[PDB]
Parts: structure tokens; C-alpha cells; sequence
RNA sequence: ACAGGCGAGAGACCGAUAGCGAACAAGUACCGCGAGGGAAAGAUGAAAAGGACUUUGAAAAGAGAGUCAAAAGUGCUUGAAAUUGCCGGGAGGGAAGCGGAUGGGGGCCGGCGAUGCGCCCCGGCCGUAUGCGGAACGGCUGGUCCGCCGCUCGG
RNA sequence: UUGAAACACGGACCAAGGAGUCUGACAUGCGUGCGAGUCGACGGGUUCUGAAACCUGGGAUGCGCAAGGAAGCUGACGAGC
RNA sequence: AGGAGGGCGCGGCGGCCGCUGCAAAACCCGGGGCGCGAGCCCGGGCGGAGCGGCCGUCGGUGCAGAUCUUGGUGGUAGUAG
């Protein structure tokens, strides 16, 4: 429907913390780990360095796991968990899961428009 | 649910117990349903297929056609149906090989055991 | 090689549980079998029990 | 049970908990109760005192059984003592021997009616207290 | 930078819940949290504080104790306590009291019943008394432990009486070199 | 068994109730069943732990009220009416019913608010949608 | 009592670098004068239907073609990374990569961004009261629904 | 390691595998049951899905309910501030 | 150094709720997002038969190093020869 969500949903980091030296190695992986060499710089936030994530980033409350179009994300798979939405259709959206087929994609985007629920992948498959 | 302690139910067991199996255990295996009219006149269900038996293939993309047995490959757990072949990449011709539990036979072919075959098993199933 | 702590046959499999603890379990598990509301709650289909 | 441990806890920490100067090492200070005199002694001294030396005498095939005397305090007396005796009661005579006991002590009350004691053994304290109650004492074998 | 310890955060800790997962134990925090909100009554802020308390910090109470702390006042006045009402066989008489527990032995509920009295749960002793008037607030011998016998100052230092920790008793445990005079020493 | 301690034997874990993402910050918790206006794991909502519960369900509106004296009897707990009327007269039974009765007024605008979405749904059912609503 | 032998049953066990050393012609191939040491190695396809024939080439092979649902084309289910070739793009004065911040270029996206909502001429349904049928709430009064009537008019 | 970018060691790269576990004895804490008791652990009975489960054996099996003493042997007569 | 709490992920077992030949798992991608983060969700492709989420419980449960094991692959190098 139309969205609920007025405040404004600010980012204070649009960017990942990439794990340290993984531009060096190429079998070390970008998922964050937390340096913990005595000598590391990382970990002593010298300045120039890769930065470290702590809950000083975390974000608004009021905003956190919203959207960009505003809505929150509810994954369905079927009709039925689709129709949980239709009290919440101004607050959630709905996503049908990865390995639903086509045939009950096309009914849940069915029912999906009856009740003014969005439909966050409905163009695929 | 089975209740024998002589019964096994291990799928290991099961596996290694069918294909590992004897000639002469291959043949109950190697067990075909009767036609409808058969199976009436003679109050049996299934019976072991046989060469020269008169079989109707019932599954596969040869449902339908009809056909004597000319080969019982028990090592290959198919049987061989006359005129049910194909054409090779040279142009040969050769047979096709069916699952016995996917056809249902027609005619039957009786000597003198077939039929002491026939009596043993329609007194279960007629009582 | 060999595993790290190879698993032995002497782990402790089965556990004792007081008698008294078992009846009390059970008594427990009797009474919340005769209200409805749990019944649904495990999912079982009541809604045309008598 | 191996989620709740905290080994888990301490994955990608290099020293698992036990220091980088000192480390895990595998025995040091000896093994079991080793050097409890040497470099021990202020543990065995502070929390065992009495642990080496010799007291007493020896007693050679000493049988557990030739010293079993269980004992029963006369506070308890009467609660063997079933309610409709009690209120026939004349004195209740119990012989404690039949409930598992040999000697009758004197710590506790007991209340200011009679009973008659039987036992293999009685202190002169329960033996006061139940007189001092109108009761009496007979003595079993 | 402002000169402060742990930055004036409070390093001490305290229960706010129990630790438990009774249902009928949080049923009766929810009761109890809504009384010291509603209420504002000193015996009910200790009934909530106590309901959080673990199984060492909520010691049995027996039947002797019960009687003699109740003796002359059980008109009128309901003896509460967080935790266990257990029998005692040592007494003789028990009078008609009015007692509130978290658990009664069966023994202690007959004799409590037989005797005139009434058990009550602490559900029940909020219809009563809601802001505990009238009631006798009671606990059971903290250190009546053999835990605590093994507490304190070590077994072998001077005018120390904690026990030892030994497998076993008997003259060759833990008797000489430390015990004793003729040998060695006696701490 | 009152609805308070059915509340905390079902609140953890149940048929019905289905959690997503966790069990951090990003969790989403719903209800699917019947008798729950919302589909919200919450006392005040919940189907499972209220002995007097609400129940607005297209078939026509089919409004479904529990009874108070038939809960040990599944088979007549539930009194049922079936509706065809316009919004306002249907609307006016909800409100009749849950809210002028005493039977949970605290769901009196959520059992109308429920009703408009069901019946709007119905609506287009049998006339799909000639407009989107974005505005 | 029973890590052997013969014969059975089962498992919150392992899943081909795991599980016995050995899932396979495994105590094998192979090594040591010898006592001894001791591997690697599973998977086309439902069915070989295992690629006729033309053409190039000394051949191996290629290019067409044929079989198959599929080339899945005899170490053939799937087929990651390191590393390499080609095509296209970008940069470069004795390293490069990295953090922050913009810009230039590219690649993406349309829940990426609206077109409805209140007032009026056309299409189309009924109060009030009734008979009747079921089933409610409170603790004997009052309640809703449906189908049918017979007055009624606002939606 | 007091001190590492070090002219201090290990590391060419990638994939898979790779290290506080199991058992016994204690201990504190916490949770559950019962409570002056508690434990049914070895056995027996039974068990038609069962190496589950269920019942049963303790008037003395183990820990508790009583110390002190080398031992012979004695063994808590009931508090105030 | 060290302790603790709350979470993320892997594999089973008991339960509950689902998905999939109208294409599951795995793998690939200058695709789009959510979360401080561990991670997660979706899209496109490949592939052709199985898989997931929630509650409880259990464990051979998380790698960059160990002149770590096994396998594969570089530069050196079309070089020494
Ligand atoms: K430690
Ligand atoms: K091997
Ligand atoms: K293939
Ligand atoms: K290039
Ligand atoms: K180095
Ligand atoms: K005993
Ligand atoms: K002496
Ligand atoms: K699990
Ligand atoms: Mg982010
Ligand atoms: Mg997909
Ligand atoms: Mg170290
Ligand atoms: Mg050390
Ligand atoms: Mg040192
Ligand atoms: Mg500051
Ligand atoms: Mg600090
Ligand atoms: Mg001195
Ligand atoms: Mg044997
Ligand atoms: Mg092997
Ligand atoms: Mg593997
Ligand atoms: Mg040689
Ligand atoms: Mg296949
Ligand atoms: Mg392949
Ligand atoms: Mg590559
Ligand atoms: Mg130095
Ligand atoms: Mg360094
Ligand atoms: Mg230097
Ligand atoms: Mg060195
Ligand atoms: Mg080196
Ligand atoms: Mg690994
Ligand atoms: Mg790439
Ligand atoms: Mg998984
Ligand atoms: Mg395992
Ligand atoms: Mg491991
Ligand atoms: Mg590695
Ligand atoms: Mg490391
Ligand atoms: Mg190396
Ligand atoms: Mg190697
Ligand atoms: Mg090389
Ligand atoms: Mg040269």
C-alpha cells in the first residue's frame, strides 16, 4: 500500500568491513574477523588503517531493517503465509522464497494483489 | 510394520541380498502380472516370466505393443520382446530390454509344471 | 591418522532420572493433555472433537 | 555437553584461555600430589593439616560389623509410638531394636508422659530423662 | 576524559528475574511486580526481592522453628515464608497457625491441617493480605550448611575451626604433623 | 486453565506461531491462526490463549465468537454468523457483538479495521483491481 | 567370559584425504638379502541407443553428420579455487595493494516515482413491524444473523 | 619479548583435513524432584514397535539423621545479650 | 593476559511448519538489498534430485599460519643444461 514509515532512514556506514588484508591473500575470505595479533595494527586503530566494526555504528531503531522502498521484509512460501500480511500491509512487504516454483509464484502474486500486499520480487521466475 | 527376528530390515542388506542373487532367485524376482482375463481364469495374480510367453508392455514409451518373450537376460534383469527393437547409428537392429514387472502377460505358455505352478498358487488366492 | 579423541564405548549413553521425577513428568504430561488450548498448540487437528 | 563449553567461546583466540607467558604446558609442578613437602608444602600445610605422619595403633583384619551400634536420641522416642497407643496410654513400651537401633542417647525433649524403653544399650543422660518423665528402661539382648 | 572507575557504571550484581522456568513461579512474579508497582508496601518489595532468591538462598524451615517463632502471636497473624515447610518428629504439640509457603512437605501440610491450620500458596496470601498486614515474615538457617562448615578461614591456620576436605575419616586421615604436638606441630 | 498460564506454556514455541531471521534484533514473529485479528504472537491477540476471542474471516463475512462455558467442548465453542450485507450493517454487527456486548471491547477496532480489509478483499475478487494504491 | 570361527539382527556411527591399511584382481602393485614395509584406485546413460556415412589428413585427429531428454562421448553425474589462453575494457617515470573523501566512466534498478481521494446525471438494495429457523452475552431482562412475507423509503 | 617494519623466526599459492575431548573422583555455583529422609543403580515382573517404557525388591544397600578419643569406651539434661 | 553475557554459522535425533521436474542441493555472477558484525534474504545463470525454517536436545561443530598432512598449481623458465 502506501508505506507508514515517515522518519527519514539514515546510514551511518554505507560500506562493509571487509576483513583485513583479504586484498592480500586471495584464500582469505572479506567476512569480518576481528584482528587478534599482538602487534596488529588493525586491532590498534592506527590511524590510516582497516576500521573495525563496533556498536557505535549500530543504526536508529526506529528505521533499522527497513527497506529502501520503506517496508519491512517478510519471506513467504506459500498462500497462506502471505495471507499474515494483510493486517501489516502498510508495515511489511513480502518476498516469495528462493526455491518457490513458478506455478505458486503466480498464486501468490495473486493473492498478493487481492490484498494490497507488495510484492517485493513479484517480476521474477 | 514387519515383527520376524529372521527379517531383515537393513537397506544395506535389502541392496546387496537382490543383487546379489542366485539364477534361480532371479526368476521369482523376474515376475510379471497376468492380463485381466488371465489372471479371472486362474485365480493368480503374478507369475515368473518365460520364454515364449505372450506379453503386453504396460509402461514406457513401448506401452501398448504386444510381443512373444525370445529372451529371459537374467543377469541384466530384462527381458527381450519379439519385434520391440531399435535402430543403431549403423543401421543394425536390436532388441529392447524391459523390466518383467512393467509388462502383463497374455498367453501362457504351460508344459506340465506351469500348471502345478498354477494350482499351488490359486489355492491361497481362492481361499 | 588418528582422530583427535577417538570416540570410545565406554561414554556415558544412558542417564538415570529419579523415579519420583519421572512420575511427576508424566502426571504433568497426563493434565496438559485435557485442556484444549495445548492440544491445538502441538498441532493437532481438534476443532470437530466432540 | 560440547555447545555450552567455553572452548566454543573461545574460537579465533589464539591461546585457548591459558595465556601467552604461561603457558598450557603438561605437567608442570610434577604429577598427582607430587613435591607435597617440597614445593607443596604451604598447599598441604594450610588446607591438610594432619596429611603425613603416623597415629595410633594398628588393628590387623579390623571387621566394620563388630563395631556397628546405631543410636537413636529419646527426642525421637515417641514418634514410634503409633497415635492410637498413644492415646490408650499406662506407658507405651518400645523396643528400638525392632526399628534398627542398639543405643539410646539423650539430646532433645521429651514430653512429660511415660514411656518404657527397651535397648541393648543406653547414656545415663536418656536414662535420667526418661525416668524424669515417669517412664522406665529394660534392658534386651 | 572524566576521572571515573568502570565509568561510574555499577559493577555489582543482583537478580531482577528468577532464574527458574516454572510457569506458576512467573505467574506469581507478574502478581508480585504489580504490587510493589500499585502498592508501594515494604513486606511486598521483600516477597518480590525473595521469589527471585535461588534454592541456597531460600533454606528449608521446619516445623520446630515454625512453632516457637509463631508461639503465643498465631491469632491473627499468617507466618510467611519463600521456600520449603518442613515435618519435624522431635515436637509433640503443633498449634493452629496460619502458614504461606512456596512448598509444603506432605508431612508438614497433614500436620499443619490436623493440628487446625491452614496452607496457603503466596497467591492466596495476597487476597489476605495484600500489603502483608498482619503477617510474620520468616527464613530458614542460611548457614545450616555443610558447605558452609567447609567456608572461612583455612583448616590450617590459627583459632580456625573449618573442616577439611577429606575422603574419608578415621585415624590415618589428616590426624598428624599439624594436628598434634608430638608431631611435628598443632595449628 | 485460564488464559495467563496458557500464555506462557505457548508463548516459546507453537504450531501456529512462526519466527524468522533469528532471534536477534531482525526477528519477525506472526500467527497463523483463525481467531487472531492480527496475526500477532501477543497475549492480547493470540487465538490459543484467551478464553473469549474474535474471529473475522471471509467465506459474505463469516464473524466467529468463542463461548466462555464451551471451551472443554471444541465441537460448539465456536457460535458462528454469516454475513451479506453492506459494510455499515455488517460493520454495525461487529461493533454489536465484540463491542456494545462487553465481549473484549479492547478488539472492537481491530475486529473493524480486520473487517474493512476482508471485505476490500472480497471486493476486488470479483472486480480485479483498476487501480493501484500508491498515493 | 568371549577384538577368533560359522551364522543372524541392529545403530542419534563414517561417507571415498572419512570409515578397517584395503567400498575396486588389497595384504594387492611395488620396496628391502632378510626380519619386515606397504599404497593409489568408486559414479556415462533409462537403455550402448558407445557415434553409420561424406570430406581433409601418413596417422592421431578435425569438419560436417547421426543417437539421446541431454553430449552425459568409455577415468564419461555435478565440476570450486590456485594457475593459463583468447576477446573486450582500464592504468602505468625505481613495486603494487590498503583506509577516508569526492569526481570521471561503466554495470544495474521502475515498490527507481504519483496519478487517487471528497461533492453531481446514468447502472442497481433495503429499514420500522412481522411469522419462522437456528445458534449467543450477562446473571430473569435484553442481543445478532439468515431465509420469505405485508407496510416503508433512505442507501 | 621490556621493546618488531626489523639485518629475529614461520609463511610461494590454492583446495580438503587440522588441536581443551571422553571417562573417574571431589568441589563451588545454578536448575529439578522429594525431604529427616533420599537414592530402585543388581535383580525380579512385565512389556505385540521397542536393548524404550511401566511396576516391584531396603524394617535398615549407600549417603544423611552424632560427636570425641590412639584405644578401651563414653556420648549433647534443652541459652542469653 | 584473562573472565562473563548475548548472538551468528555446521551436522544429527525428537517434534512442528513447509518447498521442489512449472526444477532441490551444490557451484558461478561489475545483480539487488538487510544487519555494527558473525551472517542472512532475494535476482540471473548452471545443474538435474532432493532440501529447508522454527522449538528442544545432542556433537568428531567454525582455520591464515603449526620448517602443519595429503593433493593440485605458479614464478624461476623455454632458463641451467
Ligand atoms: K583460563
Ligand atoms: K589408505
Ligand atoms: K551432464
Ligand atoms: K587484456
Ligand atoms: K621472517
Ligand atoms: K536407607
Ligand atoms: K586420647
Ligand atoms: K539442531
Ligand atoms: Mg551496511
Ligand atoms: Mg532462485
Ligand atoms: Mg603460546
Ligand atoms: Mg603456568
Ligand atoms: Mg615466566
Ligand atoms: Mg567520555
Ligand atoms: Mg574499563
Ligand atoms: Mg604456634
Ligand atoms: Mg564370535
Ligand atoms: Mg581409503
Ligand atoms: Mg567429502
Ligand atoms: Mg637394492
Ligand atoms: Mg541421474
Ligand atoms: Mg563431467
Ligand atoms: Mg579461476
Ligand atoms: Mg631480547
Ligand atoms: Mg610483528
Ligand atoms: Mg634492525
Ligand atoms: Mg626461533
Ligand atoms: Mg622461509
Ligand atoms: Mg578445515
Ligand atoms: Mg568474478
Ligand atoms: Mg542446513
Ligand atoms: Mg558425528
Ligand atoms: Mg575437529
Ligand atoms: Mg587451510
Ligand atoms: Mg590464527
Ligand atoms: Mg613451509
Ligand atoms: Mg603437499
Ligand atoms: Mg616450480
Ligand atoms: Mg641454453
Amino acid at each position: 500500500a502506501v508505506p507508514l514509515l515517515t522518519r527519514k532512514i539514515v546510514k551511518k556506514r554505507v560500506k562493509h568491513f571487509k576483513r583485513a588484508h583479504s586484498d592480500r591473500y586471495i584464500g582469505l575470505k572479506q567476512s569480518w574477523r576481528r584482528p587478534k595479533g599482538i602487534d596488529s595494527r588493525v586491532r590498534r586503530k592506527f590511524k590510516g588503517c582497516t576500521l573495525m566494526p563496533n556498536i557505535g555504528y549500530g543504526s536508529d531503531k526506529k528505521t533499522r531493517h527497513y527497506l529502501p522502498n520503506k517496508f519491512k521484509k517478510f519471506v513467504v512460501h506459500n498462500v497462506s503465509e502471505l495471507e499474515l500480511l494483510m493486517m501489516h500491509n502498510r508495515t511489511y512487504c513480502a518476498e516469495i522464497a528462493h526455491n518457490v516454483s513458478t506455478k505458486k509464484r503466480k498464486d501468490i502474486v495473486e493473492r498478493a494483489a487481492q490484498l494490497d500486499i507488495v510484492v517485493t520480487n513479484k517480476l521474477a521466475r | 510394520m514387519k515383527r520376524n527376528p529372521r527379517v531383515t530390515s537393513s537397506r544395506r542388506k535389502c541392496r546387496k541380498a537382490h543383487f546379489t542373487a542366485p539364477s534361480s532367485v532371479r526368476r521369482v524376482l523376474m515376475s510379471a502380472a497376468l492380463s485381466s482375463e488371465l489372471r479371472h481364469k486362474y485365480n493368480v495374480r503374478s507369475i515368473p516370466i518365460r520364454k515364449d510367453d505372450e506379453v503386453q508392455v504396460v509402461r514406457g514409451t513401448y506401452k501398448g505393443r504386444e510381443g512373444k518373450v525370445v529372451q529371459v537376460y537374467r543377469r541384466r534383469w530384462v527381458i527381450h520382446v519379439e519385434r520391440i527393437t531399435r535402430e543403431k547409428v549403423n543401421g543394425s537392429t536390436v532388441n529392447v530390454g524391459i523390466h518383467p514387472s512393467k509388462v502383463i502377460v497374455t498367453k501362457l505358455k504351460l508344459d506340465k509344471d506351469r500348471k502345478a505352478l498354477l494350482d499351488r498358487k490359486a489355492r491361497g488366492r481362492a481361499a | 591418522g588418528r582422530m583427535f579423541a577417538p570416540t570410545k564405548t565406554w561414554r556415558k549413553w544412558h542417564r538415570r532420572v529419579n523415579v519420583h521425577l519421572r512420575r511427576v513428568a508424566v502426571a504433568s504430561a497426563l493434565a496438559a493433555t485435557s485442556v484444549p488450548s495445548l492440544v491445538l498448540a502441538r498441532g493437532h487437528r481438534i476443532e470437530t472433537v466432540p | 555437553t560440547t555447545r555450552f563449553k567455553k572452548n566454543r567461546k573461545k574460537r579465533g583466540h589464539v591461546s585457548a584461555g591459558h595465556g601467552r607467558v604461561g603457558k598450557h604446558r603438561k605437567h608442570p609442578g610434577g604429577r598427582g600430589n607430587a613435591g607435597g613437602m617440597h614445593h607443596h608444602r604451604i598447599l598441604f600445610d594450610k588446607y591438610h593439616p594432619g596429611y603425613f605422619g603416623k597415629v595410633g595403633m594398628r588393628y590387623f583384619h579390623k571387621l566394620s560389623n563388630r563395631f556397628y551400634t546405631p543410636t537413636v536420641n529419646v527426642e525421637r522416642l515417641w514418634s514410634m509410638v503409633p497415635s492410637e497407643k498413644a492415646a490408650e496410654a499406662k506407658a507405651p513400651v518400645v523396643d528400638v531394636s525392632q526399628f534398627g537401633y542398639f543405643k539410646v542417647l539423650g539430646k532433645g525433649m521429651l514430653p512429660e508422659k511415660p514411656i518404657v524403653v527397651k535397648a541393648k544399650l543406653i547414656s545415663k543422660i536418656a536414662e535420667k530423662k526418661i525416668k524424669a518423665a515417669g517412664g522406665a528402661v529394660v534392658l534386651v539382648a | 576524559g572524566i576521572d571515573l572507575v568502570a565509568g561510574g557504571r555499577n559493577k555489582r550484581t543482583k537478580r531482577v528475574a528468577p532464574k527458574s522456568d516454572d510457569v506458576y513461579l512467573k505467574l506469581l512474579v507478574k502478581l508480585y511486580r504489580f504490587l510493589v508497582r500499585r502498592t508501594k508496601s515494604k513486606f511486598n518489595a521483600v516477597i518480590l526481592k525473595r521469589l527471585f532468591m535461588s534454592k541456597t538462598n531460600r533454606p528449608p524451615l521446619s516445623m520446630r522453628r515454625l512453632s516457637n517463632f509463631m508461639k503465643g502471636k498465631e491469632e491473627k497473624n499468617i507466618a510467611v515464608v519463600v521456600g520449603t515447610i518442613t515435618d519435624d518428629m522431635r515436637i509433640q504439640e503443633v498449634p493452629a497457625m496460619k502458614v504461606t509457603a512456596l512448598r509444603f512437605t506432605e508431612t508438614a501440610r497433614a500436620r499443619i491441617i490436623n493440628a487446625g491450620g491452614e496452607c496457603l500458596t503466596f497467591d492466596q496470601l495476597a487476597l489476605r493480605a495484600p500489603t502483608g498486614e498482619n503477617t510474620i515474615l520468616l527464613r530458614g538457617p542460611k548457614n545450616a550448611r555443610e558447605a558452609v562448615r567447609h567456608f572461612g578461614k583455612a583448616p590450617g591456620v590459627p583459632h580456625s575451626h573449618t573442616k577439611p576436605y577429606v575422603r574419608s575419616k578415621g585415624r590415618k586421615f589428616e590426624k598428624a604433623r599439624g594436628r598434634r604436638n608430638s608431631r611435628g606441630f598443632k595449628v | 486453565v485460564p488464559g495467563s498460564l496458557v500464555w506462557e506454556l505457548v508463548k516459546k514455541n507453537n504450531c501456529f506461531l512462526i519466527k524468522q531471521f533469528g532471534n536477534s534484533n531482525a526477528k519477525v514473529q506472526f500467527s497463523k491462526e483463525p481467531n487472531n485479528l492480527y496475526n500477532v504472537h501477543s497475549y492480547k491477540f493470540s487465538g490459543l490463549a484467551n478464553s473469549k476471542t474474535v474471529a473475522v474471516q471471509p467465506s459474505a463475512v463469516v464473524l466467529s465468537t468463542t463461548k466462555t462455558k464451551k471451551q472443554n467442548t471444541p465441537a460448539k465453542l465456536q457460535h458462528k454468523t454469516l454475513m451479506r450485507k453492506e459494510f455499515r450493517k455488517m460493520a454495525k454487527s461487529v461493533k454489536n457483538q465484540v463491542c456494545d456486548n462487553y465481549y473484549r471491547p479492547d478488539l472492537t477496532k481491530p475486529a473493524l479495521a480486520r473487517l474493512s480489509a476482508v471485505y476490500r478483499s472480497l471486493q476486488v475478487s470479483k472486480s480485479g483491481i483498476k487501480k493501484k494504491n500508491r498515493q
